[PDB]
């Protein structure tokens, strides 16, 4: 692909074929001239070095390197280890409708309610705002609603207030220690730039209030909108599965 | 006990 | 392969040594296989001889002036107009090896950071249904004789 | 005293006598780089060793060579403050003179040939500023010094390899400074083995065969010749009495006539003396005793030369008989007492498969597939070639000091006797004599600075020219070749270019705090090349040895994965001439504590006895008590009065400059303060610069030498002050006759940092005041009158509040935001590039499509924002447009284009817009443009404002400087009389045509006419070249047309959720800003600013924090009475008592300063900067006591415990129990919220796997890791796990259906197949492994 | 060190006392990270081996399995029998010490209401239907796993198992890395599987390796228990009553003696000095 600087960049496979394709051509050119048999057997070495090098670089001997004096990424290292396609792009991934902040404590809440800041929650629900704009008809078209989202009419804060009521949200903290790694709250909107929690569930995460990064998630489908209510509301688990005494202990 | 093909050619 | 073609065009009747006349062949057979082969993009052999005519005298302009060289007197020395010197340097780069570690440690590679201006923005797929939806409406609001005509036009 | 000390004093509590002043805090950096470039005549340092070790170079044909003569560093072509702007490395050219001398093969010494000595440039070398930093590509960088293991030898013994027996394994290892290694290692079967560079193992005699020896010429060196004699009837022998020492009596061990030892009886000390008293030498022995022994030397027959038996074979009853039949009486054998001096090498001669010289030389060449020519030449290239091997005479020094040798100086080449000698000692420790060293003693570690290390690859630069000098010498023509043509000027700089910018050492310069820049030049790493690495590190390498004491601080280290590796050096440490570390000590002589100073090495500390710093010296007498708590040979104990030799210099020297500001460290645990000197390195300068109260005195010694404040080169009186520049007039005694005698100082205005913090200075002098030698002249970004000032003071309480201080969360008022004491500025950077594509050249103009009037409101004609507009995210800075390539579309718009007459555009918007959340003011622009392209409107207009900027300031240089030189025309005039009516009535120009006289007055005609032309010859070139480098274009990258780059400045206020910290490591998140009403307040009517959790005190063991808070209660406790007596405005002499009575308080203070010598207005200005409070100085271990804090607390009319009443703002009533409330110093960190909160609905994607990206700069989501996938299974949310694996991540035909169904009010699921998976499906199909899918 | 800290945090620390106390930090501070790294590798290696388990069927109906016993051997009461069997089910029809008084038709959930009926009697032995005897195809059944502790009832059919066990083993591992036999009180002496003989002194001699002590209350429950090896000497007897604050077992443990159940003369045969062994007589007494 052409790059942002106007140069190019290739993956490592697209020159290793240029080792195999070139050393293929040097063989078919050779056999119709019939060189003696100390040159011809040396040719069949390098294909077996090269059809190695398509399959694996760092296996059979000293690896085949590019200009950076570093080993070339083979086809085997596409599948091998934590760098491969398994643990970095197949099991865990990235996901959309996401965000993060510093965490802080607000004890004016109830148990199931958690904070959610304003100018985070404007991007985090942008498909919800467009649909409810086209349903009331205050927005004539989709592009007009994107034109009106910078106008910031007061009804936009009302339609967002309409849509965030009883729509649950997930709270996360990496790394997940056990089953209480993620819960589900109902949001309550404040005007700041930080996520507020309830103070009793800090011991469940083993998160202390000194600069973590807790992440949010928004369930899209109708079933998961029930599944937050049905399994992972903070009230529906006070029993930590390790041992049948409550994790909601005064800390 | 060598395996690198640089030495195998010059031998 | 150069050595084989050299022997059938060796000629003892000129009487000189073998090693001199042989040396011209495989050196020539080397340099075409550093030109079309061994490169990321197959660059024509006209451009490569200019590069060494540039890059030799660029070392000389560091020697001669004692300072770093300027493209104006380069084209004066290279006997070409200055747009061509401005045209020749735009090819001089290789790829920068997509799995390079642009991060400080082995955390990230450049292949996971390259953006794609190829597919779409997903709002625009919601545009192209709606503008299509309104056009079916106004075509229903058209007179029935004319309604077939712009449809296939 | 200095005048910066006079305008603010600092009461101290020092009791131990401060004896040696704090040294210049950048010694290991500045003294390093002076050794690289300054010309060293003989005892080579720096670049001089790189030349003579390579040059001269004989040609490979053996006819010609070439000689270095002298180098020369030209003047730097650029200056520093524009290299920040253009982004290029400032350097000098490296100019050398070299002489090409050719010998003719015809003549014996044919020097008559072409000698064309010329002066050829090769390479640029970046220089250092006067702070320590380099600039690389227009960025401040710093080289951190690397720790590695010393050259020489290294004895060790690993444990836990042969756990079948558990046998002790001794092994020795010799390591040179550059080249190939050498190792000696043992086995479970008692055999000495040799390994070269980790190959298959090799027995020890193989090198001894290769080193021109025989078995006769080896066995002399180790075994001794036990000589036996058959005297024609029976065998006899000789004996020293300590040779059958503790051995068995196989035979009747007797004398001539006194049988000493019976059968099977041991030989005690009695029978040893029995052989001493009579001195019986020739012991009669039976012939059976020679069995058990091995014959040492080859024995031939006199008639045929044939061996009866060979050397190193066990003799039997045939061979002993046959030597007596050929005729032999004297028999030389070996000495085998395997407890004391035993054979471990005699076992190895039989397992050695090679027998002679070349056969071993074959096998060692066989070790490192497929000659006599090669195998002899290779073994003289390993340990005998000066090219690929060097021992680097500091390596020679420990190599001789380890083996008890006699000389320092020597060679970098091994000697054949020396390899055998370490093999001798290694066998000696198998018996038990001697022992092996350790790794953690610093006598085998070394520091490695810039100038030593910068030469190292620069020698490898000359290797890159060494492979090319031979080529065009031997086969090229000889006389026409100028040597300028053949030395390649490119690669010699290219090797040293690979150092600065792609190492693990060339770090980013931390400019965000002045303390943070000074703890990042005194840091010593253990990473890099040739040292240790991150994962292969160990657990004995991270522990703190008691040789770290005084040389390497044990607290200042990060707590990440590099916890044991990064270490900093102590206060007074230096770098010795060899490279080892050193620390000062005071020498005790007969109890008297002297003023002499000694720097010790690493090794000599274990041989002496040193006392601690807390010994009570009895008034230039000695220690009071008999037992001084000392330390010796790595062990702490109690020793006598007379035996002690040395003493600690000050009590600071276990801590480095980071934590040695943290007051009352002596009452704290180690685990708390380790964050404490790390949580100060992340400070951001506030918009105010307010002094701290409780400090350690080093603020004056950390500010004036960290460079960030201006310093006075020559003391005197200041004539002029402006906010952009100050000048001084030097006193005439320091003035030279060659100068006019005024100095000019430029202050650095608003420029970018490298953590995006503000940098500006502020002049703290006024008009008309004296300045003494060396003082501070301008305040810094975190300075206040020459002291380190990082955070603010605030009044602090301690109680739980309504859960707002639940778990370590701290609380503010609005008063700390109204007085803006926690406000920072930031300066970000924005840029835009203009290119040419294959379709057409882009450009910048404000005529932009799809724009209304509001975004086009505040631009010029050229699409660049005016200098000083306000901005908001979503607007425009640069109006950039591109040639759109003509692509057709789906034909709905095509008839729609034909309905309203839609005009098409070849003008597609790709302009720069402001990133959102960012809102502030744009303060500076500048424009980069090529040379040859016509300079546009904003180019030449900003250049003409650039010209009259530069011209009228450099002309001001000759305005006042020549004004002193315009004054001496008058002095010459006065002699011969000053023409009083003919001097000032006419103007200055007619001062040549006055009344004149003879030769004294026409050499005046040569003096007036010369500096009218000499000083005209001075300034005119500096005008032109300054004009030249501006009116020229730019030498930029291929592909750019013009780049406009715009600095904008944003001011960030405190929000709920900026990180906060104290000064002991207690972190904090500001949870709520509060109106002033319901905060707690005292009985007098002031509120209290910060409330925090009081349950963090015992379970961090930070009783230092409570200890700090009481002093600040006293710190304003002196200050308020001063404010009580200044606005009420009593008197001068009332005040001068009250200050002197205040801070002359403690019983055993070291410092003594009396205000009786000050003038009156000085006291009136000493009252000035004490209104905010009185500072109190406390050293790291020479601290204060609770008796002494309670003294001055009584002076402040305040309760003695300092635990006062309160009232709540919400209840209005009395609290149940009083609260400790005082001043505390606090500060804020760089992890601000707008750096952190970052969210993403719909944006870009990847290229190869169609996933979203990661990063705030690329507007990317969050990672949903494999621990979270395991988390959802225990809940069992089936449907929720699907969207995180199909429709929020992958399916190109899936996820857009979500972006339609949500807008139409249907939250409907539909799954697909993830495009990660078919990549794996196309992956394994490419490996010839047919993976395919069945159907239902 | 022989001299640790003497003074305190309010009166100061000396320099060498401050320097040695750094080792208590930097040894421990580098250990937290390494342990964290190892443990996350361990948690990954626990979810892998147990991934298959879902509760497929309700009640497989297999037969008896493990009998449950307390862990309080060697010291005081540590884990009561009620608190392990809670949340499990009866492996069989189990009784009360009033004989033939069965409380269960072979399977009941043993929640705290029925732990009262266990607590008023003297039961210390109960058959528990473990997960080992469960024999359904590709999974485990609810009557073999019992009470889901996270909700508080029997687990519904389809909730995941192997992750919720591999999670709760993984989490606490962060803080993981950091003669003369006297009985406490009196009690009846009940020791079984024994082979003992009366001494020449008359008391109990341990001539079998399998014997170990058990301190029993007035009922039959165990309170204390200690292991006794071969060749040991007692002063008391079994099936009797002993006193409190009493060392009932006294022998030399440093020897492993070669004690004799047999009675008669001992002769010097089948061992010859100079042939089988040597004779190094006792230097002091001569014998
Ligand atoms: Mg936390
Ligand atoms: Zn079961």
């Amino acid at each position: 692909v052409p790059l942002d600087g106007g140069r190019f960049a290739t993956s490592d496979l697209n020159d290793l074929y240029r080792r195999v394709i070139n050393r293929n051509n040097r063989l078919k050119r050779l056999l119709d001239l019939a060189a003696p048999d100390i040159i011809v057997r040396n040719e069949k070495r390098m294909l077996q070095e090269a059809v190695d090098a398509l399959l694996d670089n760092g296996r059979r001997g000293r690896a085949i390197t590019g200009s950076n004096k570093r080993p070339l990424k083979s086809l085997a290292d596409m599948i091998k280890g934590k760098q491969g396609r398994f643990r970095q792009n197949l099991l865990g991934k990235r996901v959309d409708y996401s965000g993060r902040s510093v965490i802080t404590v607000g004890p004016y809440l109830r148990l199931h309610q958690c904070g959610l800041p304003k100018k985070m929650a404007l991007e985090l629900f942008k498909p919800f705002i467009y649909g409810k704009l086209e349903l009331r008809g205050l927005a004539t078209t989709i592009k007009a609603a994107k034109k009106m989202v910078e106008r910031e009419e007061a009804v936009v804060w009302d339609i967002l207030d309409e849509v965030i009521r009883e729509h649950p949200v997930l709270l996360n903290r990496a790394p997940t220690l056990h089953r209480l790694g993620i819960q589900a709250f109902e949001p309550v909107l404040i005007e700041g730039k930080a996520i507020q929690l309830h103070p009793l569930v800090c011991a469940a995460y083993n998160a202390d209030f000194d600069g973590d990064q807790m992440a949010v998630h928004v369930p899209l489908t109708l079933e998961a909108q029930l599944e937050a209510r049905a399994l992972m509301m903070s009230t529906n688990n006070i029993l930590s599965p390790a041992n049948g005494e409550p994790i909601i202990v005064p800390s | 006990r060598t395996t690198d093909p640089v030495r195998m050619y010059m031998r | 392969i150069g050595l084989m073609k050299a022997v059938d065009k060796f000629e003892y009747r000129r009487g000189y040594k073998f090693s001199t006349y042989a040396t011209w062949w495989i050196r020539q057979a080397i340099t075409r296989s550093i030109a079309d082969q061994a490169r990321t993009i197959r660059i024509p052999v006209h451009m490569i001889e200019t590069i060494n005519k540039l890059n030799r005298i660029s070392r000389q302009m560091l020697q001669e002036m004692g300072r770093e060289p300027t493209p104006e007197e380069l084209a004066e020395r290279m006997l070409m107009p200055e747009d061509k010197i401005r045209k020749v340097l735009k090819i001089a780069k290789e790829p920068i090896s997509m799995e390079t570690p642009i991060g400080d440690d082995e955390d990230s590679h450049l292949g996971d950071f390259i953006e794609d201006t190829t597919l779409e923005l997903p709002l625009d797929s919601a545009t192209t249904e709606s503008l299509r939806a309104a056009t079916h409406d106004v075509l229903a609001g058209l007179t029935a004789r004319e309604a077939k005509v712009l449809r296939m036009r | 005293y200095s005048y910066t000390e006079k305008k603010r004093i600092r009461k101290d509590f020092g009791k131990r006598p401060q004896v040696l002043d704090v040294p210049y805090l950048l010694s290991i950096q500045l003294d390093s780089f002076q050794k690289f470039i300054e010309q060293d005549p003989e005892g080579q340092y720096g670049l001089e060793a790189a030349f003579r070790s390579v040059f001269p170079i004989q040609s490979y044909s053996g006819n010609s060579e070439l000689q270095y003569v002298s180098y020369r560093l030209g003047e730097p072509v650029f200056d520093v403050q524009e290299c920040q702007i253009r982004g290029v490395t400032y350097s000098a050219p490296l100019r050398v003179k070299l002489r090409l001398v050719i010998y003719e093969r015809e003549a014996p010494e044919g020097t008559v040939k072409d000698i064309k000595e010329q002066e050829v440039y090769m390479g640029e070398i970046p220089l250092m500023t006067d702070n320590g930093t380099f600039v690389i590509n227009g960025t401040e960088r710093v080289i951190v010094s690397q720790l590695h293991r010393s050259p020489g030898v290294f004895f060790d013994s690993d444990k836990g390899k042969t756990h079948s027996s558990g046998k002790v394994l001794y092994n020795a290892r010799i390591i040179p400074y550059r080249g190939s290694w050498l190792d000696f290692e043992f086995d479970p079967k008692d055999n000495l083995f040799v390994r070269i560079d980790r190959r298959r193992k090799l027995p020890a005699t193989i090198i001894l065969r290769a080193l021109n020896y025989t078995t006769e010429q080896i066995l002399d060196l180790f075994f001794e010749k036990v000589i036996f004699e058959i005297r024609d009837n029976k065998l006899q022998m000789e004996l020293v009495p300590e040779r059958l020492r503790g051995e068995t009596a196989s035979f009747d061990i007797e004398a001539n006539g006194k049988v000493y030892v019976e059968k099977g009886r041991r030989i005690t000390a009695r029978h040893i003396r029995q052989l001493e008293k009579d001195d019986v030498k020739l012991i009669e022995v039976p012939v059976e005793y020679i069995a058990g022994k091995v014959v040492a030397k080859d024995y031939i027959d006199e008639s045929t030369g044939e061996l009866i038996c060979a050397a190193n074979m066990e003799l039997s009853l045939d061979l002993l008989a046959k030597l007596s039949q050929s005729g032999h009486k004297r028999i030389e054998t070996l000495f085998t007492n395997d407890l004391d001096h035993g054979p471990y090498i005699s076992e190895t001669l039989r397992v050695d498969p090679t027998n002679d010289r070349l056969s071993a030389l074959v096998e060692i060449y066989r070790m490192m597939g497929e000659t006599r020519e090669a195998a002899e030449s290779l073994f003289e290239n390993l340990f005998f070639s000066e090219d690929r091997y060097d021992l680097s005479a500091v390596g020679r020094m420990k190599f001789n000091r380890s083996l008890l040798r006699e000389e320092i100086e020597g060679s970098g080449i091994l000697s054949k006797d020396d390899i055998i000698d370490v093999m001798k000692k290694l066998i000696d420790i198998r018996n038990g004599k001697g022992e092996v060293d350790d790794i953690d003693h610093l006598g085998n570690r070394r520091i490695r600075s810039v100038g030593e290390m910068a030469e190292n690859q620069f020698r490898v630069g000359l290797v890159r020219v060494e492979r090319a000098v031979k080529e065009r010498l031997s086969l090229g023509d000889l006389d026409t070749l100028m040597p300028q043509d053949m030395i390649n000027a490119k690669p010699i700089s290219a090797a040293v270019k690979e150092f600065f910018g792609s190492s693990q050492l060339s770090q980013f310069m931390v400019q965000n705090n002045p303390l943070s820049e000074i703890t990042h030049k005194r840091r010593i790493s253990a990473l890099g090349p040739g040292g240790l690495t991150r994962e292969r590190a160990g657990f004995e390498v991270r522990d703190v040895h008691p040789t770290h004491y005084g040389r390497v601080c044990p607290i200042e280290t990060p707590e990440g994965p590099n916890i044991g590796l990064i270490n900093s050096l102590s206060v007074y440490a230096q770098t010795n001439e060899y490279g080892f570390l050193e620390t000062p000590y005071r020498k005790v002589t007969d109890g008297v504590v002297t003023d002499e100073i000694h720097y010790l090495s690493a090794i000599e500390e274990g041989n002496y006895v040193i006392a601690q710093a807390n010994s009570n010296l009895d008034e230039e007498g000695h220690f009071v008590e008999d037992l001084v708590t000392c330390r010796s040979k790595g062990e702490s104990s109690l020793f006598s009065r007379d035996q002690v030799d040395y003493m600690d210099v000050s009590t600071q020297q276990v801590v480095s400059v980071g934590a040695s500001l943290i007051p009352f460290l002596e009452h704290d645990d180690a685990n708390r303060a380790l964050m404490g000197a790390n949580m100060q390195r992340q400070a951001v300068p506030t918009l105010r610069a307010d002094k701290p109260l409780v400090g350690t005195g080093m603020e004056r010694a950390v500010a004036v030498d960290s460079g960030v404040t201006a310093v006075a080169k020559r003391g005197g009186v200041v004539q002029y002050v402006d906010a952009s520049r100050i000048v001084i007039k030097v006193n005439e005694d320091e003035m030279y006759p060659g100068e006019a005698g005024i100095d000019i100082y430029n202050l650095t205005k608003y420029t970018r940092s490298n953590q995006n913090t503000c940098i500006n200075q502020m002049p703290c002098v006024s008009l008309g005041e004296p300045v003494e030698r060396g003082d501070v002249l301008a305040d810094g970004p975190s300075t206040d009158l020459g002291e380190l000032a990082l955070g603010q003071n605030m009044r602090v309480a301690f109680m739980p509040w309504n859960g707002y201080n639940f778990e370590d969360s701290i609380l503010v008022s609005e008063r700390v935001v109204q007085e803006d004491r926690f406000t920072t500025i930031h300066i970000q950077e924005l840029a835009c590039v203009s290119r040419d594509t294959k379709l057409g050249p882009e450009e910048i103009t404000a005529d932009i499509p799809n724009v209304g009037e509001a975004a086009l409101s505040k631009l010029d004609e050229s699409g660049i924002v005016y200098i000083g507009a306000e901005v908001t995210g979503g607007d425009i800075l640069v109006g950039k447009v591109t040639p759109k390539g003509e692509t057709q579309l789906t034909p709905e718009e095509k008839l729609l284009r034909a309905i309203f007459g839609e005009k098409a555009s070849d003008v597609k918007d790709s302009s720069l817009r402001v990133p959102n959340g960012v809102s502030g003011t744009v303060i500076d622009v500048q424009v980069f443009t090529r040379d040859g392209v016509e300079k546009d409107k904003r180019a030449l207009e900003i250049e003409e404002m650039q010209l009259k900027q530069a011209k009228k300031d450099l002309s001001e240089e000759l305005q006042i400087l020549e004004a002193g030189l315009f004054s001496r025309i008058r002095a010459v005039l006065v002699a011969g009389g000053v023409e009083a009516e003919k001097l000032d009535k006419l103007p200055r120009d007619r001062w040549l045509e006055l009344g004149l006289t003879d030769e004294e007055k026409q050499n005046q005609l040569e003096q007036l006419a010369e500096q009218y032309d000499e000083l005209k010859h001075e300034f005119e070139k500096k005008l032109e070249a300054k004009r030249r480098k501006i009116t020229q274009g730019d030498d930029l990258a291929p592909g750019v047309l013009k780049i406009v780059k715009v600095y904008l400045a944003v001011k960030r206020r405190i929000q709920p959720g900026d990180k906060m910290a104290g000064r002991h490591g207690n972190k904090g998140v500001i949870s709520k800003i509060n109106p002033i009403e319901d905060m707690p307040y005292d009985e007098n009517g002031t509120p209290v600013d910060i409330v925090l959790n009081p349950l963090g005190v015992p379970s961090r063991m930070n009783i230092g924090q409570i200890l700090e808070t009481h002093l600040g209660m006293a710190a304003k406790g002196i200050g308020d009475k001063i404010n009580a007596m200044l606005k009420q405005q009593q008197e001068v002499a009332k005040l001068r008592e009250f200050i002197q009575r205040a801070y002359d308080l403690g019983a055993d203070v070291r410092q003594k300063v009396d205000l009786s010598t000050f003038s009156d207005e000085e006291v009136m200005r000493l009252a000035e900067n004490l209104r905010k409070g009185m500072p109190i100085a406390t050293p790291v271990f020479d601290g204060a006591k609770e008796a002494e804090i309670k003294e001055l607390l009584k002076l402040g009319d305040l309760p003695t415990s300092g635990q006062i009443r309160l009232y709540d703002g919400r209840t209005g009533e009395q609290f149940e129990r009083p609260v400790t409330v005082g001043y505390m110093y606090m500060l804020k960190l760089n992890h601000l919220v707008d750096d952190k909160m970052h969210a993403r609905s719909t944006g870009s994607y990847s290229l190869v796997t169609q996933q979203p990206l990661g990063g705030k700069a690329q507007f990317g989501g969050q990672r949903f890791g494999e621990m979270e996938v395991w988390a959802l299974e225990a809940y069992g949310a089936a449907y929720t796990l699907q969207e995180m694996l199909t429709v929020k991540s992958d399916d190109v035909n899936g996820r857009t259906k979500m972006y339609k169904n949500i807008v139409d009010g249907n939250h409907q699921m539909e799954p697909g197949m993830p495009e990660s998976f078919n990549v794996l499906l196309k992956e394994i199909r490419s490996l010839g492994i047919n993976i395919e899918l069945e159907d239902e | 060190i022989e001299t640790p800290i003497t003074a305190n945090f309010r009166e100061g620390l000396n320099v060498l006392q401050y320097f040695i106390s750094t080792h208590g930090a930097r040894k421990g501070l580098a250990d937290t990270a390494l342990k964290t790294a190892n443990s996350g590798y361990l948690t990954r290696r626990l979810v892998d081996v147990a991934q298959d388990l879902v509760v497929t069927e309700d009640d497989c109906g297999t037969h008896e399995g493990i009998m449950m016993t307390p862990v309080i051997e060697g010291g005081d009461v540590k884990e009561p029998l009620r608190d392990r069997v809670l949340g499990r089910v009866t492996a069989e029809d189990v009784l009360k010490p009033g004989t033939a008084d069965i409380l269960v038709p072979r399977n009941t959930l043993l929640h705290e209401q029925w732990c009262d009926l266990l607590e008023e009697n003297s039961v210390d032995a109960v058959k528990v239907r473990s997960v080992v005897s469960c024999d359904t195809d590709f999974g485990v059944c609810a009557h073999c796993y019992g009470r889901d502790l996270a909700r508080g009832h029997i687990i519904n059919k389809g909730e995941a198992i192997g992750v919720i066990a591999a999670q709760s083993i993984g989490e606490p591992g962060t803080q993981l890395t950091m003669s003369s036999i006297q009985v406490k009180n009196k009690g009846s002496i009940k020791l079984s599987n024994v082979k003992s003989v009366v001494n020449s002194s008359g008391k109990l001699v341990i001539t079998s390796r399998n014997t170990e002590l058990k301190l029993i209350d007035e009922f039959g429950r165990t309170k204390e228990s200690y292991k006794v090896p071969y060749g040991a000497v007692l002063a008391k007897g079994d099936g009797e009553q002993v006193a409190g604050g009493e060392t009932v077992a006294n022998w030399d443990p440093h020897t492993m003696p070669v004690i004799t159940e047999v009675s008669g003369f001992v002769r010097f045969t089948d061992m010859i000095d100079g042939q089988t062994i040597t004779r190094q007589t006792d230097e002091l007494t001569g014998l």
